[PDB]
């Protein structure tokens, strides 16, 4: 086995996977009036890249979306797992009543890869956001399988800076437009010194409606 | 066997008789065919006793676990869907049962489920060998505008008619009323008897 | 049971009745046999209710997952092909169903699929015990040049004829119209009733 | 294998898992007149956290509840296992007569993960409390799978301080209200020096009744 | 075969005859069909001898293990439930038996369990080919207010009537009385014979 | 593999497990006239512990009992195994004629965990006592799977002192009361210097009868 | 396990496999007007080699082609896997609508070999190009399983030089002939100092048509 | 169903009709029974539609993969051999089909394969319920020296005769011509109709 | 696992297996007019050896032959595998159209033994020669599973010297007799200094014919 207890009761392989997540791109999510939104920073690298299929925000179904950070290959595997898990619940019961159950299924898979030798832990953190029978939900999940629910949270390299900005300026029941504006300011605050902020990805959903992916022009009128 | 379930404005009424045929004679005059399986959900069983009792135990466990894991009761339609999947999965080695599921989540609901997993929602339904006699009573007398008290009298009359014509049915009538305000309430037999006298059914 | 699907210039029209026989009598007069399974795709079911309902749930999940993974809707022919593979794989332990799949990807399409996985595209098709009566109406009155409004009247007349002659069919007629411009639109019953009076079908 | 005997007859991996439990939040339980109660300390961290789904006290069924400490991801796995185990007993027999059997099933699972190579031991301690045919019960369970029954016990970082306070002031057959008052004092005694005591989680059950989760206002009138 | 179990105020009385047909003749006149399976629990068997004897051994082991692991006796209803699950799990490859379980946990109980796992509680019950004759006696003479001594005479008379009319039954009658104060007590044959003379049954 | 031969032909992992047994509580058993008895020392630790479910003496059936020492979690697993093994023999044959066979089944399980890599050896010693077709029996079993039969023996930390006391004062065919008195004296001789002897657990069985668990008052009239 | 997290959150075995890819031959692909093209450098080594079955560009089907770099034996295994995966999709659905799904199946296989002990990661990078329902596509895939989509990209030893040349001179919607001419110039720019450029392999596909393999004479009229 | 395949000097001609019976009536008048499975290879199907369509998909995938892995088309005899192995491997759980495979590798070839995997090469062959009528036409009129144009007229006449006498056959005739110079060429329906008028077949 | 990536991207266990091949006997093959030939050096060691069953050239079928070098025991296993693979193709299709497919099946087996822990890589190199639908073919295969096609190639200890001789003197479409004469000269050039050249093994095949094994007298008239 690889993931074993250290003398002080720590799992080093889990800690090291957390370092891998610290290198990923920054993403954030927050709850607003009757809804929830997700933002992911799309740093431009080269003109030669097809900047249409980046798709940092991935739909799990019409009412659930996720954003990830860290090892991108491991992240794709977990997103696929979440989509299959969501479809299995709908087949068995006819609907998805609580998003928290779906997150726990994903986090249980991640926990399993920290207890059994012969495999390594996923180097990914995820944020899940959507609408269920209880209303707007917002969770994250770390490589160890730890789950928490937030009014607002962030992942990635700039997570510490974005959270501190949200720790001072975030409000509840904000309108969609104002909430999106607040999100950009938090994202801009973590930017590398005097770097410019390129067009990020925006998605939002409101009670009674399906997910909405913001168009490029709509995002353009926010910088 | 005779079971029945009807929907009213904001209530579900379910009722059965109690005769259990075994070894081709009337061995048990006081069986149980109506079960509460959740806070606002009930179930009636017809067919093979052993298969039905196993299914009742499975449903109680699954619904209880669901409510603990997701902090809310399973919706009635999801209860029917879960049952439909389990029955269909063994359709060639089946539970030989006919089931009724009724309850309240945001509106009253009654579902009829067959041995092959076919599930259909209806305003009212009846199962067992006495069911055709019940449908005759319901077709001529049921009304959606009935009060709860009127509905209880209706199901009692329907089952009493079945007991007069279906030899497989008999015994005391059990009745349950499900509402959001009061939950699952099993009517005490003393009121059932009192209504039977009042309705002229001896 | 009576289901029908027809293709017009840039539209697909699908329709069913609602009678569900169970326990060899008319237990449910208001069943559901027509389902939307994708943004521009519909499905009708005939045969064993339990088998059909399971298949509907499987198709909704697969199509939804396909559209998420590949960013486009599954083409109608691929929908029929996927169904054909699943049914044929269990041909000796089969789903005893007859299915119709219709929708629009770049042109309207209607596919008929049997229990053994045989899949054939057609301009129109009909399933269930009332289908032969429907084919008589369609053979004498169907025209490829009909407007959408004419097509809706045609399927209504065809199903009404089946209800007069097939005891297994009955109840209110459900109709869905699929176009690229408007998507999957379930006609409200009020227009269905209004057309029934206008066509002289009481 | 990882968990092997040391020269003095000790299992180091089991000992190290006990260190992980020492970092968890403090929880306690005690028996009172015709019942048993559970208390868990809900330390507030950030406003951004949704302090409704913390749910430190988890119901196993209507008559059995648990509280855990240590690796939270491992704790969620064991709680899920307990719920499934409880439902299996009810299906087989129609009822749950002795809670001790349910605890042993959980502890047997934990013992297994200390004897077979390729896996590591759960880093969790649990307290189970409820009513069965024998009456009010209160158990704990450690990472090794050791089970004990108590009139009163505690787990977590402040366990040593809380137990010492209970070792001097605990009484038997105390009324519910007085027992709850005593529990708060024990919890306050282990607090970090002059730290304030935020609203914790309270649950209780009485012979003939189901479990009760104390409301926020009810907990508020105890500080 | 004839077995019977009845409930009184704070006691359970169980009784059988002893004839075991094998190879289509009366090979063993002194078989055993009544068994103590727990401190306050008894069991009677009818049907295939081999299947029944295996079940008796399984129940003794399970109940003994249960009592050691949980420090209390298994409740009678749980005993019936455990049996119901085991029988139903092999319903298509079944133990061809009919069983009676009786005992005291906090009140007297008698349960009847069939080959498919159907389990029903009753005030009294009877199994085997002689059972219909027993039910005639019990229907006309049983009373809930009977003393233990009256109940023992009643079951003796009921089984004696069955032996006069069912060729598959015969031999000496075994009787067991279960109470909380005295536990499981097998009546010695000397009192059984003495009662038989006193009741005029020769 | 972990348990391998040392150059001098010793299995170190087996030896180390024997050290774990040396830390367990002291227990003893001896044969008396037409019977056998078991004694286990119940050291009191805290008032907060429920001193009713300690149950150091565990019944395997109505005629066989055991006491263990060492890793308590491993001991519970082996006791469960013994109970299932005993029930299997009764199902197959209708009775248990020789207790020695049951002990060998337990010791074979323990021997297996010393020869195959990927598992560690049980850190437990056990004493089995009961009545079978041959009469009163008394065995012990060590972590290696070694079995011996005795007129009197002891396990645990105080085993060396108790055995030496029995080596000089034990007699055969002693009456039950005198044998129990002798057992207390042996137990008191191993006590930590001038420590007091708290009420231990006593069990006994006589030919023709089932096992008897001594009541607290009966034990009280022996100190 | 071999592929484990380093203290800084890196997978060394994955990094080392990337070094193996750096030793492979240089290949490139770019999108042009209504199509996509692939170029692979065929360095001549010996006259004794049969320079007809080199086939650096491998067809996955009539509309999808790939080029690989790195461990050639591992590359052949992955190409075979891609062909079988493509045929399975066609059998199930009757067609291949999105090439991206096929790439993800290949990359998921490669990701699996980085998380489970007992196997090593594939030392290959691949470029996939073809026409699907969305149009012309161009992806690459690295040993970790990372996928990206490009207007133009390169793999192999000369990847850095070729990409820099494309980073300055690449244009969109270029005609086939001009795009092929641009590709040769990029390939020539990475050549070892004053080495000559031998006849490489060229393949292209246009919307509505199948793949075309350039003949030797056609390639000859480009140097 | 009627399918036919004939060999000429350097060509293979294959042809079918289009009627697909399902649910014991003429549900689809425009089915497809002739498929191109390789660059110079064709296939006709008779029997169970679902089984045949699955086999067509399998053959397209295998032949395509073969040609990619080995840089040449699979020889026609190897195509027949591969089919023979697959069918025989499930001979007791069989695909209930009759198949014709035709094509050109270095000479024209036509192979007939049955449900049990028996494969026989022939100069011409015919399958389906209309086949006996086709063999009568071929026996009296086929000649190895016919031109391609003469062969197309011959197969058209043969299938037309079958349609007059086999109720299971009907619809428009599809024809494919396979040569090395031109490859697999599906004759457009306009020439098929023109030939039908020219031959006096209305 | 044993075969893992080195920091510079190399598989050491694969490299070491290549050293084992370097110790094997020298063999060669070349294409001639409408055919291909194989030569293997049969060094005489002792009179006591039965020099009839050496059979360095092994027939895979009537139209395919192979020669190997390196670990002789591993070579026998791979030759057996090739023969079974060839028969499976003939059963499925009725013929063997392309020898390259057969070689890939062998090389895929060898590649597998370089990626999965618990096994070591085959220490063998092979040359395959024969006639198929495309005509005369000549391949080799190395321990890594690398395949190449040649007009002429060699394996074994003297491979470097023989290839250099062929690199300067080999011609195409040579008659059988002249090609065989050229092969002997290449073999003699690699001989240990002034060692004599003993009678080697010769095999050849021509389009339309089966394989021919040269008789001893025929080989004798070539030295």
């Amino acid at each position: 086995a690889i993931t074993v207890f250290s003398p002080d009761g720590r799992l080093f392989q889990v800690e090291y996977a957390r370092e891998a997540v610290k290198k990923g791109s920054t993403a954030l999510g927050m709850k607003f009036a009757n809804g929830v939104l997700l933002i992911s920073d799309k740093k431009v690298r080269s003109r030669l890249i097809e900047q249409n299929s980046i798709e940092k925000i991935q739909l799990i179904d019409d009412y659930v979306a996720a954003v990830t950070s860290g090892l991108v290959a491991d992240a794709r595997v977990l997103v696929d797992f979440a989509r299959i898990s969501a479809q299995q619940e709908k087949v068995t019961y006819g609907s998805l009543v609580n998003i928290e159950n779906l997150v726990k299924r994903v986090a249980d898979q991640m926990q399993q890869y920290t207890q059994y030798g012969g495999v390594r832990p996923y180097g990914v953190s995820l944020i899940f956001a959507g609408i269920d029978q209880i209303g707007p939900r917002l969770f994250d999940c770390d490589p160890a399988g730890t789950i928490n629910e937030y009014k607002a949270t962030a992942i990635g390299s700039g997570k510490d800076a974005v959270v501190s900005f949200l720790e001072r300026e975030y409000k509840e029941n904000l309108p969609e437009k104002e909430a999106v504006t607040l999100g950009i300011k938090a994202l801009k605050s973590s930017l590398e010194e005097g770097e410019e902020l390129k067009a990020p990805e925006i998605a939002s959903i409101t009670v009674g409606n399906k997910y909405r992916i913001y168009d490029q022009e709509e995002v353009k009128k926010f910088l | 066997t005779t079971t029945v379930g009807i929907t009213l404005k904001d209530a579900v009424i379910m009722a059965t008789e109690r005769r259990v045929t075994m070894e081709n004679f009337i061995m048990h005059k006081n069986g149980k065919k109506l079960f509460q399986i959740d806070t606002y959900t009930g179930m009636t069983i017809a067919g093979l006793v052993g298969d039905a009792q196993v299914l009742v135990r499975y449903m109680k466990a699954e619904l209880e676990l669901y409510r603990l894991q997701r902090r809310v009761n399973m919706p009635i339609e999801a209860v029917a869907t879960l049952l439909s999947n389990m029955l269909n999965q063994v359709k060639y080695m089946p539970y030989m049962v006919q089931l009724l599921v009724g309850g309240i989540d945001t509106a009253p609901h009654v579902f009829s489920i067959d041995a092959a997993g076919g599930s259909v929602e209806d305003i009212y339904a009846s199962t067992g060998s006495g069911s055709p006699f019940v449908y005759g009573v319901l077709e001529s007398q049921y009304s959606e505008k009935m009060t709860v008290d009127e509905g209880v009298d209706l199901v009692i009359r329907a089952i009493s008619a079945a007991k007069q014509r279906d030899s497989a049915s008999g015994g005391m009538i059990d009745v349950a009323v499900i509402t959001r305000k009061d939950g699952y309430v099993q009517l005490p037999t003393d009121q059932i008897e009192s209504r039977i006298r009042k309705l002229g059914l001896i």
